[PDB]
């Protein structure tokens, strides 16, 4: 119909407020846009540091030492059937020549069979499995202590137990954090939304009392709520960039040391549309329910 | 001719006896020659074993010198500590391997023992045979008392 | 068509209130309900406009039970009556030219001609020249002359007051009988409400008394 | 004389307005309470990892891998001259025969050396000193090189390095955090002040249209401000009390799993009577700022 | 004992209020000066209360130059000026016992003679009941009423009034200015002044004119 005109004073009037004394709406801006900023900024470093998720894992693998006369032929007929296996990763096979050179290097007593008549080393394999824990691995052990060529496991049972310690400490800290920020996000808003919108109350006291309806009172707090969302979106989104542009001074001299460029890269555009229309809709909601308060609170009763 | 053709035949009858006494010298030579070929046999297997305590201290300062490392110091220092657990089991079985060497000794030690009784044995024969070269060295004092009446 | 059937209503810790007071259909002429008004008789007014619904007894005013009304319909029922109260209130830093004619808003009507409506509207009312200023730094008076006519820009078919020109000046309160008479040539049901005697006795009025909450008697055109 | 009865009845107004409106103003106890967690948390958290200093030390130990054959007196007698010579903290002496329990706990390298006539195992002191850097522990190794009976010192000059480099992101990283932190608590605290005080912008203008002192129109405001804080610090400590009682439920496992018993320690009643004091202090400055506003722009212009 | 000698305040954009006006009063007299609040007759009434200082001239009130005056000195001067304005101003949520008692509480003083005080000022503004009610909630001209007995409860030495008078019935209007002439026997000045012709001849008085923001001379009961 013709009630286009409702949208445009609304939006003209909510502009017109907004833009009358700007410190007032700078602050709140400010404050929102540092609130929203801090669980996505820890969201985007959680999620930068699973890029090098490889090292964590693959660190307690079971060996799988054959027995001292075997077929090549069977030891890759092995890997194959070990790779069948649903709870492993990656397989491997490690030969006796590269197995002598291995010894050489970390035990660096280099001649080793000075008066021995033949290598006694016997081939061996790898395996890695997708999660660590005292029990999993054991009862995968035990699976695969009844291959058809398998002498012995040698897994070491007490740093096992210690890595899933200290990688389950690590998930409850970042539970915690992530709940008490989002916990402190959506306080923040809804208070802030509150007290704007009860600092205006005759106009919603006199819109009812004449002859109104819900929507020519709500339209106008809708649009301030709305305005109020994509200023703090996108004040926060020319912040974090900045945060981590200054982080990324130290990270990558410790890259350098271990030999590889880990940049800390950030703020991908799609991020910031999801993190603007997030403020934007945080906002278009708080002010549906602080509108939505007074509203009941006038009912006739 | 009871002075000369009695004693004729004793002196005749003396090297008779002499060319097997000389023939025993030869054998007891060459049971000599092939004892010190045992022996030195025996010497150098005795060089033998020594080696062993040389290779074993070896693996034992070198695993004491890497056998002590906290394993948050493997992981952080691109040790990658897949290994550090694969090489205690070389280890093991490269001790299970000089073990197996040391078996080999063993067996140098047993049979050792075994060439040690059995060529006590051989000396016990050597007294025999000294013994019996003492039963056989009267001969020439004997030509040489007939040797006056020939 | 405003019809009573016995009302009463008792605060739930207030006080006592109002009892069994009932009149008859009508259209489209004045009819005084002041009487005495000794205690607050806005109770009555405040029941008319659906805003508190009645502890006891029925009515109905276009032919629905007041009594149970859903908040979905009861703006589409305030929106046709004009009503001024006594402590008005006024939308305060907006122009004086938005803050009246607004009900047209809400109506909806093309731009242009709201300017001119407005114009007459306030032209009807001896304020002229202070389109443009807002509501404070306005003198008293001229202000509640702008919210009696906030209730008249539009065309009602029934308006209400609660107790015009009661300490205003007697000169003055013809200006707004003459625009009340006016409204009521065009058909408009009025049930003001005032104090004063020697008013009340003429202008051809069908008042009735109330008092202890309840109706005392009849004074028909004393 | 009269200061009394005016301060009494600020006091008086200051708990009825506070407890005139229960379900609310109690969000905004709530929210003023919840962002005071994030910045004194850290600080216990980081207090508790000072205090197990065991950690970032006895990481780069050199080792003073002694000769092969020397009296024990004479290596405890190295023993208190490495102990007393400075840019050291403790240096310990071990035994061959404990050397020997050590190896031969280990499944592997045992079951021999009974054959071996006597321990060919030298003993071992470690040393720790205070400084972690690639120029002072080089020096110090150089020094400590020349001694009459040592054989040779075993340290990894590059796990020397890069663990200085690590440590130096995590302070870059606290410090940042903490400066985020403080900001945004500020900017709450000041902006939840400034929107209350701004509803009441009426009182004011009357009661200075009137003669009226200058502190008359400040003390209610500073008393409505000093009792949020009050409830804020209350809430706080609440709050902080039951996060790290969550959190302690797993160090302590990873503590026990190693050898010793670590725990986080509860907020101390010194530490909790400090922080309800440093939440009441924000009163009496968030509104004597934000009263400071509307009573400049009322002065005479 | 107020003394204007040629103040004229020029507003930064808007235009010309005052210009170079100069009048003397004495203290035991009353002045009643007309004009035009739109033409700076509310200007000239905010002039004294040291709101804003006059652009040009010098400006004397008991003594001391409002050029140039510390903001720590204001306070301790307007407490001893009552002063009511054309449009009321109320503490909302606080009962009218209290709210017309803020003159006594911030002088300082026990709470009995507050109390006796505020019951003597009641009968000479003449409100007998409603003491604890709210100010709002209230009819138009009660709320007027408050507004001028807010300036009598204390004895203020000179009150200032703009229009108390003009939009009601004079007989009501009678109490105000009796009350006015009987707080002005006990030697308080008063500047009352409204733009009514009709009040001019009702009582002596030395008035004065203004007009367009010039005076034009002063005459003794016009």
């Amino acid at each position: 119909s013709a009630y286009l005109e409702s949208h445009r004073a609304s939006l003209v009037d909510s502009l017109r407020r907004l833009f009358g004394h700007p410190f007032g709406s700078f602050f709140t801006c400010l404050v929102m846009g540092i609130t929203l900023s801090l669980p996505m900024g820890l969201s985007l470093l959680l999620n930068n540091v699973e890029r090098l998720g490889g090292s964590w894992q693959r660190a307690a693998q079971i060996s799988l030492f054959l027995d001292l006369k075997t077929s090549e032929n069977q030891g890759q007929d092995l890997r194959e059937q070990i790779e069948r296996l649903p709870d492993v990763i990656e397989a491997q096979l490690i030969s006796r020549e590269q197995a002598l050179s291995e010894l050489q290097e970390q035990s660096g007593l280099g001649e080793a069979l000075k008066e021995l008549p033949e290598n006694p080393l016997p081939p061996v394999i790898s395996v890695t499995p997708k999660q660590i824990d005292r029990a999993g691995l054991e009862a995968l052990r035990q699976q695969l202590a009844e291959l058809p060529h398998v002498q012995q496991a040698q897994l070491d049972l007490v740093w096992v137990e210690r890595l899933s310690a200290i990688l389950k400490l690590g998930e409850r800290f970042v539970f915690g954090l992530t709940i008490l920020l989002v916990l402190t996000l959506l306080l923040v808003v809804g208070n802030t939304i509150r007290l704007h919108i009860e600092n205006r109350r005759n106009e919603i006291e006199v819109i009812k009392l004449v002859g109104g309806t819900d929507g020519y009172v709500r339209r106008p707090f809708l649009y301030m709520g709305a305005l109020y969302g994509l200023g703090a979106g996108i004040l926060s989104w020319a912040l974090l960039a900045y945060s981590l542009n200054w982080l990324n001074g130290s990270v990558v001299n410790l890259s350098g040391l271990y030999g590889s460029d880990f940049g800390l890269q950030g703020v991908p555009l799609d991020d910031g549309l999801s993190l603007t229309v997030g403020a934007v809709l945080l906002g278009w909601v708080g002010a549906w329910l602080a509108v939505a308060r007074h509203l009941r609170e006038l009912a006739p009763r | 001719s009871g002075v000369q053709k009695q004693l004729k035949s004793t002196e005749t009858e003396m090297g008779d006896l002499e060319k097997q006494i000389k023939a025993l010298q030869d054998e007891l030579d060459k049971s000599e020659a092939e004892l010190k070929r045992l022996d030195g046999e025996k010497k150098k297997l005795q060089d033998a074993r020594i080696e062993q305590q040389r290779l074993l201290a070896i693996q034992a300062r070198a695993a004491y010198q890497s056998g002590r490392e906290e394993y948050l110091k493997l992981l952080l220092n691109q040790e990658h500590p897949e290994k550090f657990s694969r090489t205690l089991t070389y280890y093991d079985y490269i001790n299970k391997a000089r073990l197996e060497q040391l078996a080999s000794f063993n067996e140098t030690l047993r049979q050792l023992a075994n060439v040690e009784q059995d060529i006590s044995a051989q000396k016990a024969e050597q007294l025999s045979k000294q013994g019996e070269l003492d039963s056989r060295r009267e001969a020439l004092a004997a030509t040489r008392k007939e040797r006056q009446q020939a | 068509m405003i019809r009573f059937e016995q009302v009463g209503k008792r605060y739930p810790n207030g006080h006592v209130g109002l009892h069994e007071v009932s009149f008859r259909v009508h259209r489209g002429e004045i009819l005084f309900v002041t009487g005495h008004s000794g205690a607050g008789k806005s109770t009555l007014l405040r029941l008319i406009l659906a805003m508190e619904r009645p502890t006891s007894g029925k009515l109905l005013l276009g032919g629905q039970d007041l009594g149970r009304i859903t908040t979905a319909q009861i703006p589409f029922l305030r929106r046709q009556i004009g009503v001024v109260f006594q402590n008005h209130q006024l939308l305060t830093d907006r122009t004086v030219a938005d803050n009246i004619a607004l009900p047209l808003q809400i109506l909806g009507m093309p731009k242009p001609e709201i300017a001119k409506r407005v114009a007459s509207a306030l032209e009807r009312v001896n304020l002229k020249e202070k389109g443009e200023a807002l509501p404070s730094d306005l003198s008293t008076g001229q202000q509640q002359r702008v919210g009696i006519a906030r209730a008249i820009v539009h065309q009602p078919a029934l308006l209400l007051a609660d107790e015009p020109t009661g300490n205003l000046d007697p000169r003055l309160a013809s200006e707004i009988m003459g625009v009340f008479e006016d409204i009521n040539r065009l058909g408009t049901t009025v049930l003001i409400a005032s104090h004063d005697l020697a008013l009340i006795a003429r202008m051809r009025h069908r008042m009735l008394t109330l008092q202890r909450g309840r109706i005392i008697a009849d004074r028909e055109d004393e």
